[PDB]
């Protein structure tokens, strides 16, 4: 160890580089002899509040600084001016009150800057002029109330930011202009009320914005200028409908998060042409009165749509949806069944709690891959006999409380689950033989299930 | 199968009854079986719906035969039969015995 | 010796020497001769009897009980039971009569019950009854009867029991069943009754059970008002459509009320008053009902359910009105604040899933000593007081799935078996094995809480 | 209980972090273990919340370190880094390499 400053750990970085770990060492202050060479400083969790009685420029060969859990108040403007080499600067866990005002300037290499779980509530325009080279910029769990717009300017190289954990309350028109290669936006956690109709319009580049977390009162449509975006959130807020066309502006879409949002309203057309676009969920959405339209949106895998008012389906709304795999309906006020055979690759259906009076013939057809059937708690007073005749595999299937007073035996034979009580007109017997493999049953009556060796003196009817 | 029997299991006996006969299901314990009759034994009665006519247990106290369930036909002896049910006592609304022991 | 037990025939002594002779599954191509009297019981079934007779027996004067089922008869001559002064059961069914025997049927003094189901009669002679002083039971069931022969059962003040299910009969008239003020037990099941009187049930005072199930009924029969002594009530699998305002009013003493498999959408607020003897209440879909329903004189209550209604809120004191009640299920309403529940003891269950409440104040759940299990899955619950839940020792499974929880109250609640609450994306603090023993049954909105607990009396647990 | 940690379990270590540390999970042989970090080592990046600050792994193909997931921060040497992930290519937007590996 030769210029490892005592007490500290070194290493070699590349060969005659120097990697300098103090940290954990409850420095007061940083070492005078420190030894240039030094590619690597790692000074965190150091009570250290000054820098310095002996600052140390001219360690133009620093790669990486770390400052980290010290109880530094500020930042002299010529703090950093030797180091060319910079490329990665932590001052987090600090009670800075404010971005260095200059100390930060034309730190040329400077490539990630770590300025998150401080006190920050001021940011100074120009305090990040001449970081040409600057791609991540942490500022979460800060006391931030703006999007300082003006000093974000400068930044155009930027491609990842977080401003989470602030207290951000509005979103001015073009408050991130300059930022066209920004990739990733985080501003989650915050105070966001309202924000403009061009409020993300600078970043083209962009892929994914995280809005959750915050307290937005309407949908937001800048998200239209964003079309290269990925990865969208604005859930836990409390926005109340989506609107016609809202993500017309970005396809290439993957996954879109707004549940915890009390969502009564949907427009129909809100969902088209995402072909990258894989489950849709939509649950309360009460003022929903029409099956939403999916042109160029085929590729659903798992649709679930409930507690709403769709009467009825489009007679073709399966040629929307193939690929599907899992349909869920339940608690609409459904009557009438389409073809549902054009939807192959269903696997599971859920039809629970509608007003569906009739099982036709043709509404389960060719449904190979089905395996789960759920229709209880409707209103069914009759089923087509070959309603279940070609359902290969078949193998739990729920009619409780349906008003049903026969049985279609036909096919389904050997099917895992079967669930029939609350079907009081349904007395007749049933026998073991037809059904193999049954591991669980329901029935109306207890000596219908007797005859599958239940029955005691486990299902049941009662 | 069985006698006026449509279709029956080897293990469970008589699944479903000619048109107007009665199914009756006994525990063989622990099995259960199924018993086809013109009309149901003592105990039973007869039990008549679209689908299936069914000999029902009467599991009334004292009951020897009945009209249906909550109505007994004829109660057992030793206990005075009142509207279809069985009391020692018999009411009060005006009832009192003959020379039998049918509380009028 | 054969006793004269008519051959082929097997006989046995019912009283003292009275006598019991069956000659039934024989397929006799019709009855005996000699078979003397004395005989106390006659059971002629399934024997192929065309006619009675070319020689039939009378002066059998101590025959009890006359059993005739299953032998195709298509009519009964006048003076086919003249001689039997004792018959106390007749037995005609599963036969093709076509009508009820005009005068055959009369003056059978001693004859307590009648058995006319399974055949094709649909046609009842006024006065065919005549003189049945004796007549507590009637079967007609399986027939093909149209309407109420009013004018035939006027004679029959002495009946108890009555079945006329399964025919055909579409209409009641008012006062149908008048004179008949001994009858307790009346089935009008299963058949094509679509619009039925006013007052077309006025007759029966005694009447204590009626079956209107499985019938075509458009609205609630309110003759229900007239009868006082009713206990058990059916009308079940209708089209019937409301609950009237006091509906069951006229009938106190009510114990069972069947009228599930009913599109039912609007029940009245005080159609369910002083029922003391109901004891179970549930009221499934009923989407028009947007107050509580009051249940004043009817504390007795021991389940009461009822869902898919536009419920906004209680009364503060709901729970006065519900004693004794041990299970209560209000899942599928618009339910925003709660009541204390306090009052409620007894409770052993609460499913109060999918309604829209933001928040658990503290009382609302105080002093539930009895409750097992409590549901609060699918509502907007922004926050919970953390002794909501200290005081409930017998509490075992809770479920706080898809709401809007951030943190989570854990005290009391200790040693529960089951815990779910997946859906609370905001809740991603971690939770201790110990505060927690005997968890079976765990949901957990991130997999490293899951962790926390052993996972990837056994014990699960999933994201 | 244990380095800038507020409550700890016998079992899964400690619950709960101080104020602004990370909590990183250990999952050894089916079993979690809690330690409380001033970040979060390599392989994880640094997520706070106002709950609980994690460390989250960051399952991305080749990459070394993170921003969040679904970002890469700095990518395995051998593979191009392009706008937070990781290929052997990287287009034709207008990338191409210098002497390092950002296309
Ligand atoms: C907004 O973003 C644009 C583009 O991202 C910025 O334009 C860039 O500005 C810098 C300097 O401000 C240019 O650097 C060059 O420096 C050399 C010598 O130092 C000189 O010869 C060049 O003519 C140029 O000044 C860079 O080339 C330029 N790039 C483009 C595409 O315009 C702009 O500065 C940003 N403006 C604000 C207010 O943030
Ligand atoms: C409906 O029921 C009442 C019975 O409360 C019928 O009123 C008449 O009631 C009397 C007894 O209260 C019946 O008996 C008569 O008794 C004397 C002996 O005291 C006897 O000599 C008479 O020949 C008769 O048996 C009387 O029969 C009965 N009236 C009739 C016409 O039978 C009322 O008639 C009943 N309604 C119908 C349509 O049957
Ligand atoms: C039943 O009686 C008819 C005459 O009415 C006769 O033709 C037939 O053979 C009889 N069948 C049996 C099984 O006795």
């Amino acid at each position: 160890l030769r210029g490892c400053p005592t007490h500290c750990h070194c290493e070699p970085d590349g060969r005659m580089l120097l990697r300098v770990d103090c940290s954990d060492l409850g420095l007061s202050e940083l070492p005078s002899n420190l030894s240039v060479f030094t590619s690597y400083l790692d000074l965190s969790m150091n009570n250290i509040s000054q820098l310095l009685p002996n600052p140390l420029p001219s360690l133009r060969f620093l790669e990486e600084l770390r400052l980290a859990g010290n109880a530094l108040t500020y930042i002299p403007k010529g703090a950093f001016t030797g180091l060319y080499s910079l490329k990665v600067l932590m001052l987090q866990n600090n009670q800075l009150r404010h971005v260095p005002t200059e100390a930060l300037q034309n730190l040329r290499s400077l490539q990630s800057l770590r300025l998150d779980a401080n006190h920050i509530s001021y940011v100074p325009p120009s305090c990040f002029s001449g970081l040409h080279s600057l791609r991540h910029l942490w500022l979460d769990d800060n006391a931030l109330t703006e999007i300082p717009v003006q000093a974000f300017r400068s930044l155009s190289a930027l491609q990842a930011m977080t401003l989470a954990l602030n207290k951000i309350h509005h979103i001015p028109d073009y408050a991130f202009g300059n930022l066209s290669s920004l990739v990733v936006l985080h501003l989650h956690n915050n105070r966001i009320h309202s924000l403009g109709k061009k409020c993300f319009d600078g970043l083209h580049s962009l892929e994914t914005l995280d809005l959750n977390y915050n307290n937005l009162d309407e949908f937001p449509t800048a998200i239209r200028t964003l079309s290269n975006l990925k990865e969208l959130g604005f859930h836990s807020n409390n926005i109340r409908s989506i609107p016609e066309k809202a993500f017309v502006g970005n396809p290439s879409l993957i996954t879109i998060h707004f549940y915890d949002n009390p969502i009564q309203f949907v427009g129909r057309s809100a969902f088209q042409h995402l072909p990258e676009l894989r489950t849709l969920t939509l649950n309360g959405a009460s003022q929903i009165t029409e099956f939403p339209d999916l042109t160029g949106t085929a590729n659903l895998e798992s649709l679930t749509l409930t507690g709403a008012q769709i009467s009825s389906l489009p007679q073709t709304v399966c040629n929307q949806l193939p690929n599907l795999q899992v349909l869920d309906l339940s608690y609409n006020l459904l009557e009438d069944l389409p073809s549902f055979s054009v939807c192959q690759k269903l696997q599971k259906i859920d039809l629970r709690h509608n007003e569906i009076y009739e099982i036709k013939v043709d509404t389960f057809q060719q449904l190979l891959s089905l395996r789960s059937l759920n229709l209880a708690w409707n209103k069914i007073a009759i089923i087509h006999p070959n309603a279940f005749s070609t359902l290969p595999s078949l193998i739990k299937l729920d009619l409780s409380s349906n008003l049903l007073s026969s049985f279609p035996i036909t096919g389904l034979h050997g099917l895992t689950h079967l669930k029939l009580t609350g079907n009081h007109a349904l007395q007749s017997l049933i026998s073991s033989e037809n059904f193999p493999e049954l591991k669980v049953i329901e029935m109306p009556y207890a000596y219908q299930c007797c005859a599958f060796g239940v029955c005691e003196n486990q299902c049941s009817p009662a | 199968c069985a006698k006026g029997c449509e279709l029956c299991s080897e293990v469970n006996g008589c699944l479903k009854c000619s048109p107007k006969l009665f199914i009756l299901l006994e525990r063989n314990d622990i099995r259960q079986v199924g018993v086809c009759l013109p009309s149901c034994p003592p105990g039973y009665f007869d039990a008549r719906n679209p689908d299936m006519n069914k000999c029902i247990k009467c599991k009334i106290e004292h009951c020897e035969a009945c009209f249906s369930h909550n109505f007994c036909t004829k109660c057992k002896e030793g206990l005075y039969l009142h509207k279809g049910r069985c009391y020692p006592a018999c009411p009060e609304g005006s009832s009192a015995a003959n020379g039998t022991m049918e509380c009028s």
